[PDB]
This record gives C-alpha cells, structure tokens and sequence, in this order.
C-alpha cells in the first residue's frame, strides 16, 4: 500500500493529540450503542443494556483504549502493518471469530469520533488519511482469513 | 423499523442542522470526494475542486430533501421515492456509496455540533440513513 | 419494500414450497453449516451433523416462519414482531449471517425447483429475505 | 489457503460438466436482474430495459461465456490463483472499480446456478467448494486495492 510524506503529517500530527482515553472509550461505547449485534461479542464485560450505562461501565472505558492504542502501533510504521496486526489479526479470527465489515464499523465508528473532539482541527483531506489507515487497518487484522 | 425514542433524536439533530443546508451538505459532499474519489464517477460533469459553485448549488438539495424527510418521517419511503428511481433507474448508484455519504454526512454535523450527536441521536440519524437508505435504492428491493 | 409483482412470485415459490417446509429448511442449515462453520457458535448446544432430529426440529420453524410471513406477505415485521425480540437481544446475531441463510435457502430452492426459480422469481425472494432478516434485527433498526 | 485431497476433486470433477455457455448465461444475467445497479456497469451491452431482453441479449452470453471459462484457469491453478487474475484484478479495481461487495454478488449468483443444473449432484459438501473457490477468487479480484 501507498502513503505519502503529507499523509504521514495528518496522521502523525494528529495521533499525538488524541486523547485516546476518553476517544477509546467514546468509540467501543458507540460501537456498542450504535450496531447493537456488536454487543454479543462483549458479554464478559458486564452491563450493557441501557445506552448511558455502556459507558459508566468501565471496561469499555479501559478496553477501548486499547483499541485506540492499538492504532498507535501502527502509525510507528505505516510500512510493515501487515506484519504489525498480524499476531493480532490471529486473535480476531481464530479465537473470537470477528466478522471483518466490523472491522469497518468501529473503523467508521472511530473516525467519527475524532470528528467530534477536532472540530474544523480535522480536515477533508484528514479523516482521508484516517480512513486510508483504519481501512488498512480493517483489512491487516483480516489477513489470517483469504 | 424507526420507533418513538427515534423520532424525537432524528428531529432534533435536524432544526438543530437546519439553517445552514448551504454548507452542512457541501461540506458532506466535499468530503465524500476527498476521502472516496470513487464515488468521483457519478459526476464527471460536476465541478469537484473545492468550494465550487454546483457543489453549493448541489448540497443545499442534498440536506434541502434530507431534512425534508426529517420533518415528513411517518412516511420517509414515499416523499424520496421521487429520486428513488433518479437513484434508483437513472442514474443506478452502487448502494454501498449510501454509506460513503451516509458517514460523510456525519463527519458534518460531528465538526459543528459535536456535543448533540451523543451516541443515540447518532444511533438515530444512522438508521434514519438507514431509512433513506433503502428507499432510495427501491427499485432492487 | 415488496410490490404487487414481488407479492406473487414470492406467492410463487412458497406454494412450490409449502409441503416440504421440514426439509428445505432442514437441508437449508446444513448447507448453513457445513459452507460457513463459523456461522455455527450460535449452534454449540445443537447436532450439526447432516440429518440430525435437531437440524430437522429447527429447520421446519426456520421455514414455517418464513412462510407464515408470505402468506401475510403484508406485515412482515409483527407477524415476525415475536422472533425478532428474540433474535436480536439474547442470541443476539449479526447480520452477517442472515445472507448466508438466505443465500443458502435460496440454493436448496434451485435444488428441488430450478425452472419455479425463474430469474425474475429469484429476484422478489432475495427482497423477501432481506426485509424477514431486517424485521429480526430489528432491535437495531 | 488449503485445498486438499476431498477438496480438489469435487472443483475439477464438477468443473468438467459444467455448460460454461449456460451456466455463465444464466450467472451473469441474475445479476444483471437480481442487482439491477450493476447495469451500468454493462451499458455498452445495449437492450438492458427488461429480464428476458436481458437473458436473451446476446452479448450478455458473450459475457457470462468469458467469465465462467475465467474461473477454469483458475480451477487449475489452485495454490496460484493470486498470480493468475493478477491483471484481471487490475481490471475490475483500477479500471472498472468495481466495488468488491459485487464479486461476493456474481459469487453468490454463481453457487445458486450450480444447484439448478446439477441438483443433487451438488452436495453439501461440494457447495463448500464452490463457495471459498468462489471466495478467493474475489479476494484476488481485489489484490489491486488494499
Ligand atoms: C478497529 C479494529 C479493531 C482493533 C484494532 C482491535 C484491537 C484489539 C486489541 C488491542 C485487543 C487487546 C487484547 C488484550 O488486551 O488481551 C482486542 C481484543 C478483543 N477484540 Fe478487538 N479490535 C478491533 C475491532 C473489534 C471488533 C469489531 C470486535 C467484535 C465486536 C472486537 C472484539 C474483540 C474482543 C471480543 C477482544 C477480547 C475480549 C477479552 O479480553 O476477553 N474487536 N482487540
Ligand atoms: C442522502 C441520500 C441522497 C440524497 C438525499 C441525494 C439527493 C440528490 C438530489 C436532490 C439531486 C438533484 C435531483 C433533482 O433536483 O431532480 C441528486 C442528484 C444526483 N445524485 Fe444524489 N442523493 C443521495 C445519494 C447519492 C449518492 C451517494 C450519490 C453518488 C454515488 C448520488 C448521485 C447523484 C448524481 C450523479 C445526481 C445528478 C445531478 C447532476 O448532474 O448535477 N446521490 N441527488
Ligand atoms: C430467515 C431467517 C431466520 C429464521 C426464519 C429463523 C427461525 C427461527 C425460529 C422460529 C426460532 C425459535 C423457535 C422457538 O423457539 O419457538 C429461531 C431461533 C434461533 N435462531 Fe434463527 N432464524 C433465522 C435466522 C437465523 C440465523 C441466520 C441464525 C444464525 C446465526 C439464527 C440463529 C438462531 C439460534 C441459535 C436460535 C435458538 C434456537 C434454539 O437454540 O433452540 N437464526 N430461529
Ligand atoms: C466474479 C468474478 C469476475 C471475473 C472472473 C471477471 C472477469 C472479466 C473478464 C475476463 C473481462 C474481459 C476481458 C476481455 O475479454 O478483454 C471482464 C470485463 C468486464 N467486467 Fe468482469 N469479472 C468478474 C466480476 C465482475 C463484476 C461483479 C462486474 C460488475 C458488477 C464486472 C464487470 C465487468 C465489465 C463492466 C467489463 C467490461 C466489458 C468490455 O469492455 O468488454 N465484472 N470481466
């Protein structure tokens, strides 16, 4: 896949401005609220059933993060993320038999959470370079699949 | 398919939307270009750089029929049906670009309004979108 | 939606259908099996092996609903307004897997009847078996 | 990806009684009825306006013809397909851009086809390869994107 030395700036400028805490927490709640299938997947994290409840728990609070994060390994190497989600892309497939168009959904679920946390911050030509990766992403953590 | 708690997220967002369909729907489609140049296809007689005049013109009708199903949604599947076949026979679009417009329609309203679009009202709208969806591409189902 | 014309092809294959309910359905699954395995951690408490009483006691619900809900072709989301409920919230499933049922209970159809299964035929029932799909995630939309 | 020994006989056995002028027939044009969008993508095809000028336009045939006997260079090269469609994914995503969602639709219409001709000879465990044949050869289709 291609990157360029201005996608690298969107990305890279932007990643150490997340405030992944609350981003992580933001987006596996709305994941969560938003598809509620998504939910099934999530049983041993405890209560989720009314939507503002989803958040109050704090597994998601903490294990959203992680995800958040999780896209942190990658931006130190836009070049070998093949091999950076692959380990990963294991524990997706394999173990918890994660259909990948929700690799789509939290994907789309996490651009739309920087969307609201960088205002106008956040450009056309941005959340591109934000897609381009949780696309890349999406499909890395597919790899151990076709 | 779009109960009670629904229809009062899906109104609300909207009147709160509203008056600036100039350039909530230019933005949302100055968006869905730069991020997906496939979708690029649909218009080649369009101009595409941004801030341009037939995509001002454009995305005023873009919400100008969005928000109209807003305030008309005890029957969404027969005001849009209209462009439904525009949609859905003329111009035939590929439903999964209702998405690609679907979510670039909420990198919008998230820019502007980002502490009304808590997770429900969210939930609302992408499932309202969901609603002119499907309608709009009728003619397959 | 589904029109007066997809109200009779639809009418069409079920009557064809109709008297091997227990069958297609039961042949349906398998096929829901033995094609895409990681449809079956829904099923752990259940025999997936071709022919069980299981697969049989399961299938003829899977297709007596499904035909219960053309003969009210009309109201597709409250005659079903009972499965959906349950689906959607406690085995809670993803979509997903409603197209691997489908298609899969379209390719017995053309097992037993390819010249009732006219493309024309084909088309309406892929409708049908996205809105039954669509009423029992409904919890969603 | 795996084939195996139960595997590689019901692809090439099945393979070789398959009217690949029929059954191409027939595939191209449910999805030319069954999806009425993609006819747009076969414009230059001409009388698309109703399902039995669609079945008997001829050009239509010359289409499934050339896309059913694609597939067989394929159902030799089993461990090789990536190689195979190569340019033909360059086709269909750099060219064409066709969105991948449609190569799962011809798959899925394909798999129906073989259940109408062959019946019973279409075994449970036969469909199975017919389906992730089918599968990857999509995900091959879509080696010029990500
Ligand atoms: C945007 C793409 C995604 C990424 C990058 C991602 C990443 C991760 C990470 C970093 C872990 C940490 C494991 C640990 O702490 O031991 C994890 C585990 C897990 N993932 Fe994902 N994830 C994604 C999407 C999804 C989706 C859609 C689901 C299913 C709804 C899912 C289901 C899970 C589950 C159920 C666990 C572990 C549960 C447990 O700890 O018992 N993930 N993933
Ligand atoms: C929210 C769903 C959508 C709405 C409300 C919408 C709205 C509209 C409206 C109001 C028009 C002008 C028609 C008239 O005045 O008769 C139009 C035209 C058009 N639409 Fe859409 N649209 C939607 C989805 C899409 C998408 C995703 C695409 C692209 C894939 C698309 C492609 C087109 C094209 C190519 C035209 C032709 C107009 C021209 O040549 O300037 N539509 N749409
Ligand atoms: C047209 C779509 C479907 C129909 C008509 C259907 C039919 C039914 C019916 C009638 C029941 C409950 C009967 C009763 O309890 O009295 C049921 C439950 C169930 N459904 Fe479905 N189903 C469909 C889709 C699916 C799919 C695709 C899956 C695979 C994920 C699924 C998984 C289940 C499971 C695991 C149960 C629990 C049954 C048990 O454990 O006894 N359903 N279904
Ligand atoms: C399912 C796997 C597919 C395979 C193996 C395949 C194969 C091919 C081949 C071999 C050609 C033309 C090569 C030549 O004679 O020069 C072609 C052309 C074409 N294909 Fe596909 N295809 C597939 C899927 C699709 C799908 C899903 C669509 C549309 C939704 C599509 C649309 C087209 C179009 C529009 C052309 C151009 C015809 C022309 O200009 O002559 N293909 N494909």
């Amino acid at each position: 896949v291609h990157w360029s030395a201005e996608e690298k700036q969107l990305i890279t400028g932007l990643w150490g401005k997340v405030n992944v805490a609350e981003c992580g927490a933001e987006a596996l709640a709305r994941l969560l609220i938003v598809y509620p299938w998504t939910q099934r997947f999530f049983a041993s994290f405890g209560n989720l059933s009314s939507p503002t409840a989803i958040l109050g728990n704090p597994m998601v609070r903490a294990h959203g993060k992680k995800v958040l994060t999780s896209f942190g390994d990658a931006v130190k190497n836009l070049d070998n993320i093949k091999n950076t989600f692959s380990q990963l892309s294991e524990l997706h497939c394999d173990k918890l038999h994660v259909d990948p168009e929700n690799f789509r959904l939290l994907g789309d679920i996490l651009i739309i959470v920087l969307a609201a946390h960088f205002t106008k911050d956040f450009t056309p030509e941005c959340q591109a370079a934000w897609q381009k990766l949780v696309r890349v992403v999406a499909h890395a953590l597919a790899r151990k699949y076709h | 398919v779009l109960s009670a708690a629904d229809k009062t997220n899906v109104k609300g967002i909207f009147a709160k939307i509203a008056g600036h369909a100039e350039e909530y729907g230019a933005e949302a489609l100055d968006r869905m270009f730069t991020t997906y140049p496939q979708t690029k296809t649909y218009f080649p007689h369009f101009d595409v750089s941004h801030g341009s005049a037939q995509i001002k013109g454009h995305g005023k009708k873009v919400a100008a029929a969005l928000v109209e199903a807003a305030n008309h949604i005890d029957d969404i599947a027969g005001t849009l049906s209209k462009l439904s076949d525009l949609h859905a026979q003329k111009l035939r679009v590929d439903p999964v670009n209702f998405k690609l417009l679907g979510q670039c329609f909420l990198v919008v309203v998230a820019i502007h309004h980002p502490a009304a679009l808590t997770p429900e009202v969210h939930a609302s709208l992408d499932k309202f979108l969901c609603a002119v969806g499907t309608v709009l591409t009728a003619k397959y189902r």
